[PDB]
């Protein structure tokens, strides 16, 4: 078997979008580089609104 | 124990037909099974050490078969018959049923009584007993060689002294021996000494920290006799005496025990007198440069009124001249003076033992090395420190170099008593070689002030001298089994392990045999002592672990290790097994042939259809025999066309068993040839049925030259021998003289008591 | 062939084809040319520092 | 053939680490005053732990030699090739490193071997000549059941994905050949329309 | 290395369908495997036994 768990069903996904939010479920399958935690923002900006 | 053998193992026997036509004589050595494909010596070794234990000279031993004897009833006869061996009886009986056949007359009266006479037992020049007897030609080799090794440790009681002579203290009183142990006295002694530095400098933090507190759980149990001057009188303290005391003998014994003292962060007048306290009453080789520095540094901080931040990058040189301007002349590290021991250290031949004396004090001259120490002490009582024109600092530091300098003084004969006792407890080797790599055994500054300044008289009571005598003999066993251990493990990395190199396969072959030689040597009774596994566990390590990477350091070494003599009594059988096989069952070529072929074949032992030739033809019929190994011809698929003209199958061990039948029938193997399969051709078990032969016998000499098609010849076997060359099997044992006494204890002194 | 396999892939930096003439590759190359410019100042001299 | 890093930095020739001065450094940080001029522990407590890590990585090392080969030779050359073209960076905490070679478990491997040969790790990369053959018949099979593929409408994700499902319907015999295209489209798919592109070409 | 023999009669008249193509890993291969590694390797790991 080439994977433990597939990184996402083909057969499921209709545009990019979809391959992105799969391929962060199925993260923690995989041995990762960064093992994700709380973001921290250096940059924040508020429009105006209507 | 020396154990002493009562009889010689001939390993013979006779076997005669039933006519009595034909006799021989066989020396049965036992069976032994040899696989292929794998080193034939390293088999050879594991057999060697049965055929040992089966012959019993495993284990030292002397023989004593002098008593094994008989007189005849004639008046002229005063000779001595042996018991030992093949007794002649049984050849006269054989030598008649011979000649019974033949109708010749029997054995005479004389020569009854010179066959009856060939084994006699007679006394050398030099008191030992010669028994002459008949056995077998390896028995008789194997077991005079284990006789010679073994006497190379057999050595006179008086030749054993001369050796202990130099190691032998002034307080113990001298044994008397009987008059007999002085004139006949022999004793079994190994007389070599194993290096314990392949254990010491592979691991020297497990070994140092292994000596180190052992030998301080005995010191810690010697019997004892019972403003700024506040400051130094609350830091006083008594609990750890016993340490410190400890730590000072450590100091004195090894060549360099290098010990630390953390000063506290803020310097105060208890660190002064600690750094004071250590520069001068300590040795100056348990000073490191480094600490040497911090002391000196710590001296300033106090002193000067300065932060450590300006004395940091402060050379020696520097911190010492900017001492001595301000007035503290205390800034040297003194060495200490060497007592050499009275007696040869134990572990080292023709060597000279020494140690340091305690506290800096010059045997000769009683009183520090240091001459200026009186105008010292003066200086600092006068001198002004730290930037005040009060005097508090400087008088009471006067004054407690003053109590420091009485107490040592005083209590220094006794400290050197002790260094010297323990002294003597370890080698010179581990003298030189054990170090203090890890910090484990550091001084506190309160602790060290302390100990000096309310230093106690040692009371070296009786009790306390009877417990090192204890320890002494547990310290002396101790190196000799790390000894035998370490020759143990250095000769099994010489004949197992080999280089490694940079390639996978290399990595993977040594890690796997690595792990099959540590299984094999925890199984069952472990081959290492208890007591080197104690060391090689001290890190946490479990001892399999601890072992196995000891053995990987000590794969490419070059140390020497002594051949003791089962080493080479093994080496000898080792040999033997290789060059004369047929004695052991086994051979290294066979030959198939078929019936009409006519070979030459032994005819000595009037053998019918003698499966034995003296040597395998090199010809038949004109030309040279067809030899093939025996993996191709496991692998032939035309053996059928092969085997129709005769070959000669090499390049294998061949395990054989012969059944001598005292009648007369068809000579044929028990099993057939060959087992022709699919997967490869192989030879079935070689077990011959021997028959003795009467000419005469139409029936089954039709039987041979019809009924068996296809006949295996292998050379004669060299444990046989015709009955008529029985004087070949004559063989000289030597038994020492009966007025030896062997001694088990040879110590040379009683304990005082 | 493992060890000559081996050993070349040291030598030349590449695991050697079939029917491709094994030469030593760069490493030959460089040798070569470096011996020719030994031995007189006319050689070119034209093997590069890297 | 290849190459692969010694753990642990031992050259297995000398049985040792590559630095030769390992020993005196870690006596030089015992004796060494840091963080102030008067002794704050720090060498002391360093050198303990220092000499801890380097005895267990000597002891513990030809276990790791052997796995990373074990490792290697469940990667077929295609693969292995494939994968220098990738790269990346781990990181790992403080805490888990110093965890790691403190309590360093030894790895022994030797009931693996029957003499030189490791039959788990020879019966995994036969199986993928197996795959081989498998991939080169599906191809083949789609290709020629389908001929040339033109979208007249919808996306490429909707175009690549139904065609999978009529692959299975017409192939429902042999579910070798939808099982195969889709282990190409998984590895294909992650990169998302450019992988899709990819596998249709 | 050599082949075992079969039966007598399997030699005289037999006959064995075989297939030469040996096939290719590269479809699968060629592709960029960097999201996909991650996967495999967690998969490479589990395949021998840990300790």
């Amino acid at each position: 078997k080439l994977f433990e768990t597939s990184p996402f069903d083909p057969l499921t996904i209709k545009n990019n979008q979809d391959v992105v939010d799969k391929l962060y479920a199925t993260q923690s399958s995989s041995i990762q580089e960064v093992v994700p935690t709380k973001t921290f923002a250096t940059e924040l900006q508020f429009g105006v609104t209507s | 124990e020396l154990i002493k053998v009562p009889t010689i193992p001939h390993n013979l026997v006779l076997i005669q037909s039933d006519n009595g036509k034909h006799a021989l004589i066989k020396e049965d050595l036992g069976q032994w099974p040899v696989e292929t494909g794998i080193s034939l010596v390293n088999q050879a070794g594991v057999f060697a050490v049965q055929l040992a234990n089966k012959l019993g000279i495993d284990k030292p031993f002397v023989l004593d078969a002098g008593s094994n004897y008989f007189t005849d009833t004639s008046f002229i006869d005063t000779r001595k018959y042996c018991t030992d061996g093949l007794s002649p009886r049984e050849i006269q009986k054989a030598l008649n049923r011979q000649r019974a056949y033949y109708d010749r007359p029997e054995l005479t009266i004389s020569e009854n009584k010179t066959l009856l006479s060939q084994s006699i037992i007679y006394p050398d020049a030099d008191g030992n007993d010669v028994s002459i007897i008949f056995s077998g030609a390896m028995s008789h080799a194997i077991f005079t060689y284990a006789q010679s090794q073994w006497n190379k440790n057999i050595i006179k009681l008086d030749d054993y002294i001369r050796e202990i002579t130099l190691t032998v203290p002034k307080q113990y009183r001298p044994r008397r021996f009987k008059e007999i142990e002085h004139t006949h006295g022999y004793v079994y002694r190994e007389l070599n000494q194993g290096s314990l530095l392949p254990l010491v400098d592979a691991n020297l933090k497990e070994s140092s920290s292994y000596y180190f507190k052992k030998l301080m759980s005995s010191i810690s149990n010697v019997p004892v006799d019972a403003q700024h001057v506040s400051m130094l009188t609350n830091r006083l303290t008594t609990a750890n005496a016993p340490t410190v005391r400890a730590i000072t003998v450590l100091t004195c014994m090894f060549k360099q025990f290098r010990i630390g003292m953390t000063y506290a962060l803020d310097p105060n007048i208890m660190d002064v007198a600690a750094a004071t306290c250590m520069l001068l009453f300590r040795p100056a080789q348990s000073i490191s440069d480094e600490q040497y520095r911090y002391c000196l540094q710590t001296m300033a901080v106090f002193l000067t009124n300065t932060t450590y931040d300006i004395v940091n990058n402060d050379t020696i040189d520097v911190l010492k001249m900017k001492l001595r301007n301000q007035g503290w002349p205390f800034v040297e590290r003194y060495n200490a003076v060497e007592i050499d021991m009275s007696v040869e250290p134990l572990r080292s031949p023709g060597q000279v033992g020494r140690y340091y004396n305690p506290f800096n004090i010059d045997p000769l001259t009683k009183k520090h090395v240091e001459d200026r120490l009186e105008e010292f002490i003066n200086q600092v009582q006068v001198g002004r420190f730290r930037n005040a024109s009060g005097n508090a600092v400087g008088t009471t530091l006067a004054a407690f170099l003053r109590a420091c300098r009485d107490k040592t003084s005083a209590n220094w004969r006794g400290y050197s008593v002790l260094v010297s006792r323990y002294r003597s407890l370890i080698p010179n080797e581990l003298f030189e070689s054990l170090r203090n790599i890890s910090g484990e055994y550091n001084i506190n500054p309160q602790d060290e002030h302390s100990f000096f300044f309310a230093l106690a008289q040692i009371n070296a009571d009786d009790e306390f001298i009877g417990a090192i005598d204890k320890e002494s003999a547990e310290y002396l066993d101790e190196y000799a089994t790390l000894a035998r251990d370490i020759s143990n493990s250095l000769t099994l990395v010489k004949a197992a392990f080999g280089p490694l190199e940079r390639t996978s396969g290399s990595i993977i072959n040594h890690a796997n045999n690595l792990n099959k030689v540590i299984n094999h040597v925890f199984a069952d009774k472990p081959l290492i002592s208890e007591t080197m596994l104690k060391i090689l566990t001290i890190d946490g390590t479990t001892g399999k672990d601890g072992y196995r990477n000891w053995l990987d350091k000590l794969v490419g070494h070059n140390y020497p290790v002594y051949v003791e003599p089962v080493v080479n009594i093994m080496n000898f059988i080792s040999a033997r097994f290789v060059a004369d096989s047929s004695y052991f069952g086994y051979t290294n070529e066979i030959m198939i042939m078929p019936n009409h072929i006519n070979v030459p074949v032994d005819d000595r032992f009037g053998f019918r259809d003698s499966p034995f030739c003296t040597s395998l033809p090199r010809t038949i019929m004109g030309n040279d025999v067809r030899r093939i190994s025996y993996n191709v011809f496991s692998m032939m698929e035309d053996i059928d066309d092969v085997i129709s003209e005769g070959f000669i199958l090499y390049d294998a061990y061949f395990n054989f068993s012969y059944d001598i039948m005292t009648t007369d029938g068809v000579t044929r193997l028990k099993e057939d040839i060959l087992i022709v399969t699919d997967t490869g051709n192989d030879i079935k078990p070689i077990h011959f049925y021997i028959y003795f032969e009467n000419r005469n016998d139409k029936k089954l000499r039709y039987e041979s030259k019809m009924n068996v098609s296809y006949r295996l010849y292998i050379k004669t076997p060299a444990c046989l021998l015709p009955l008529s060359d029985y004087m070949r099997a004559q063989h000289d044992y030597v038994s020492p003289s009966s007025s030896r006494v062997y001694i088990k204890d040879p110590a040379v002194v009683y304990t005082r008591s | 062939d493992v060890p000559f396999v081996q050993a070349y892939s040291k030598f030349a930096d590449d695991n050697p084809r079939h029917l491709r003439v094994k030469t030593g590759g760069k490493m030959a190359n460089a040798l070569t040319n470096v011996i020719r410019s030994y031995y007189s100042i006319n050689a070119p001299a034209i093997v590069p520092q890297v």
